RNA sequence: UGACGGAGCCAGCGAGUCUAACCUUGGCCGAGAGGUCUUGGUAAAAACUCCGUCGU
């Protein structure tokens, strides 16, 4: 909580915040992110699997704000008609696809046009991995928009058997909300990490740097692992930026 | 092949000019391409790699 | 509603297109820190 | 049965191209066009002269 | 003897009776077929209905729902240069000659 | 061993072979059952020589055909060939020659692209 | 039509062109095929949507009159709508 | 929960809590 | 002789250690050269058959 009692990360916040509205070119900038520096290499290689941290003070968003891709296993029919008539589920899903039907459908800058309209994309983890030939580069670099691992069923797989075929729309629903309202992060085999920890004009600057203060609390705490406890040995800086934006410095050891 | 010409117009003026590679496979400037600016077709005596260079000897 | 505005409107149909011969119409904080990364930059 | 009124330009001229409500939409199409043919055959005469 | 039992106006668009509830609304700009059908089921009106067969406290429950979607927790998606390059064409020409 | 056939229907890139077996009356394209050969409308089409010749002759005989290549309509050209020629060719060999006679002269009677390759071959004119 | 702007040839407007083109300018009265039409469109008949017309133009030219039509009373109006007609291949309301 | 055809589920798996599943 | 979605399903050519983007926001290491990570934008079998919805 040190790093919240400090003025400094108060000021940049503010400093930073006032640009976006004086600049032109930051006018389109509306999120928040912070560079950690991490003292040395994570020596976990990009997977590109979002490992959701837990911000418990407050919820970044709700399913309801973004548009929301589900990418499925084919056949497609089983999950799309049990989402959509369940009235939990009936309304959170801009569109149900199946991987074959993604890949056939949209292509080139159909593509890019999949990219704008969707804030949020989740998949089957049994499919996850097809994706980055499927989606594209455009999805599968910067962090934006990369899938999110979800688990349509609580059944689980053992050895030497099938797994049954189901769809839990209760479980959806709940596992899309937690990756909503908590923030997210990709490892990466070298000192710098990216976390998104507020979004301009919906969070005041206390409840942005409480969303650091978790996120830092949950990266550097060894008893959440493997999702969390990965900044091993400290962090030695920590900046404050939007995507155009320089970095504004809120920690230096 | 790309950014040896900035317009499409400098290509028309050397369309025919002999090129070649650092591995020394000899081609020919074709024709200029619309889009983008300043690439161009050329015809080589043998496949070419991407990781070659064509250079156009000129004084 | 009244019974005038009724009145109105039934008279209107009566008067209620060319006809006969005639012709168609005629016609700073923030800037302290990129000057210090700058300032980093050069000195190196 | 309805009656509706021919509508037709005064003086039609076919090679005269037809005329466009807004000014700057035509005239941006005016200096489109002659970019084209200028580009056309200056890049007719560069070639002509390399051969 | 006695046995006792075609246009409207919503949102400022006129809608046909004989249309149904959920496409008689799509008509209106910025209202979808899936819209159209979240909007009715939130209003609790039948959807297999004609628009004119619709009475007015439905109707004016499905204006509230459109007018206030956040109140009823609706989702948020479902609510001189070419004469520069002239005179570049014109200085290359004269270069040429 | 178990008496056996294969012969061939070709239409276009369409290539049929069909194997016919002493057995009882067990029909199949592509391992499953004849009847769910499609498109539908063409189905008739493959029921060609089992109703020209009546099933009672297949209830002796099953039948294996395995089609690649070529459109949906040459796929149903080739298995209608290789099934007529199947059955000839199984009558020659294990059951007598009569029977084939008119077996060859009901196929032929009806539809002769059954038993021959219709294949248009280009003639310069 | 033919250009001097292009104008519907006629028989008294348009003589000494003509004569270059080489046709008779006995036969080049586009006013007979004005008055019929404004006789033939503003007849009862057409009114009560039982006539339609069509105009074989001498050259081989074939034209649909849509019954609903105004065309201009006055013969100098109707010439500008034909030059137009004929080149443009069409007219709208 | 862990998958031993797909290694990358147990970690990045969203976490689910009560809030999460009592509708709102 | 439509649009949307889903489902079923049918080719033949083609195999050089060779096949292939651009422009940015920043962290760290490095005497330099440069290396690695982070980041936003721009560009980039079908027919056929069946089923359901709207409707000209």
């Amino acid at each position: 909580n040190d790093i919240i009692k400090s003025g400094l990360a108060e000021k940049a916040l503010k400093a930073l915040i006032l640009q976006c509205e004086e600049n032109p070119s930051l006018k389109n900038d509306k999120d928040i992110h912070i560079i950690i520096n991490t003292g040395k290499k994570m020596g976990i290689n990009r997977d590109n699997i979002p490992r959701i941290i837990p911000l418990t003070k407050y919820k970044l968003f709700k399913p309801r704000d973004l548009n929301i891709l589900l990418i499925t296993k084919d056949p497609s029919a089983l999950y799309r008609e049990t989402l959509t008539k369940d009235e939990h589920t009936s309304e959170l899903f801009k569109e149900i696809i199946s991987v074959k039907n993604l890949r056939r459908r949209f292509k080139g800058s159909k593509l890019t046009q999949l990219y704008k309209d969707f804030d949020l994309v989740v998949a089957d983890y049994r499919v996850h991995h097809l994706l980055p030939e499927v989606l594209g580069s455009r999805f599968y670099h910067g962090s934006k928009k990369l899938p999110y691992m979800i688990r349509m069923s609580k059944e689980v797989k053992l050895k030497r058997q099938q797994m049954v075929e189901k769809c839990d729309p209760i479980y959806v629903r709940a596992q899309l909300r937690s990756i909503c309202k908590n923030t997210s992060y990709i490892p990466n085999n070298d000192n710098c990490l990216s976390v998104r920890v507020g979004y301009i004009q919906k969070h005041s600057i206390p409840e942005i740097l409480q969303n650091i203060q978790d996120t830092i609390n949950f990266l550097t705490d060894k008893s959440k692992r493997p999702q969390g406890g990965v900044i091993k040995g400290g962090i030695i800086s920590i900046f404050v930026k939007t995507s155009n934006s320089t970095s504004l410095p809120i920690y230096q050891f | 092949i790309k950014d040896m010409f900035s317009s499409a117009m400098e290509v028309a003026r050397f369309e025919g000019a002999q090129i070649k590679t650092v591995s020394g496979i000899r081609g020919e400037i074709k024709r200029a391409l619309s889009k983008p600016e300043g690439h161009y077709r050329a015809a080589f005596e043998d496949k070419i790699l991407m990781s070659d260079i064509v250079i156009l000897r000129s004084w | 509603r009244t019974l005038r505005f009724y009145t109105s409107k039934i008279d209107q149909q009566e008067n209620k297109r060319f006809k006969g011969d005639d012709d168609i119409p005629y016609k700073d904080y923030y800037q302290q820190v990129q000057r210090g990364k700058q300032d980093k930059k050069i000195s190196r | 049965i309805p009656t509706h009124a021919p509508k037709y330009e005064e003086n039609f001229n076919p090679d005269k191209k037809s005329y466009d409500p807004d000014r700057t939409r035509s005239e941006i199409n005016k200096m489109k066009a002659q970019l084209k043919k200028e580009r056309k055959f200056t890049m007719k005469e560069i070639r002509k002269d390399a051969k | 003897s006695l046995v006792v039992q075609h246009i409207l106006r919503l949102l400022n668009t006129n809608v046909d009776g004989n249309i149904k509830i959920v496409y008689a609304l799509t008509t209106i700009k910025g209202v979808g077929r899936r819209y159209s059908n979240l909007v009715c089921k939130k209003a609790d009106v039948d959807l297999h209905k004609r628009a004119g067969e619709l009475t007015q406290e439905e109707l004016e429950r499905i204006v509230q729902i459109m007018q206030n979607p956040t109140h009823y927790k609706i989702p948020a998606w479902f609510l001189t240069l070419a004469n520069n390059v002239e005179s570049k064409l014109r200085d290359d020409l004269e270069r040429l000659k | 061993a178990v008496p056996s056939v294969q012969t061939f229907g070709k239409k276009k890139s369409a290539t049929a072979v069909a194997h016919v077996k002493a057995g009882k009356g067990l029909i199949k394209v592509n391992g499953s059952p004849i009847t769910l050969v499609e498109p539908e409308i063409l189905r008739f089409k493959v029921y060609e020589p089992l109703l020209l010749v009546g099933l009672d002759k297949f209830s002796n005989i099953d039948i294996r055909v395995r089609v690649t290549g070529g459109g949906h309509v040459s796929q149903v050209y080739a298995i209608r060939q290789a099934i007529a020629k199947g059955l000839v060719a199984y009558h020659q060999k294990y059951v007598d020659e009569q029977s084939k006679n008119e077996l060859k002269k009901a196929f032929t009677s009806y539809d002769r692209t059954l038993l021959i390759a219709d294949s248009r071959r280009p003639e310069p004119k | 039509t033919h250009k001097i702007k292009y104008v519907l040839l006629n028989c008294d407007d348009h003589q000494g062109l003509l004569k270059k083109m080489g046709r008779d300018i006995s036969e080049a009265r586009p006013d007979i095929t004005h008055q019929c039409l404004l006789t033939l469109l503003d007849s009862p008949i057409n009114k009560a949507g039982k006539l339609q017309v069509y105009i074989q133009t001498s050259r081989g030219i074939l034209i649909e009159v849509n019954p609903t039509v105004r065309i201009p009373r006055t013969f100098k109006r109707f010439s500008g709508l034909m030059v137009q007609l004929l080149h443009k291949l069409s007219i709208r309301s | 929960v862990k998958d031993h055809r797909y290694p990358g589920l147990t970690p990045g798996l969203a976490p689910v809590g009560l809030s999460d599943e009592e509708d709102s």
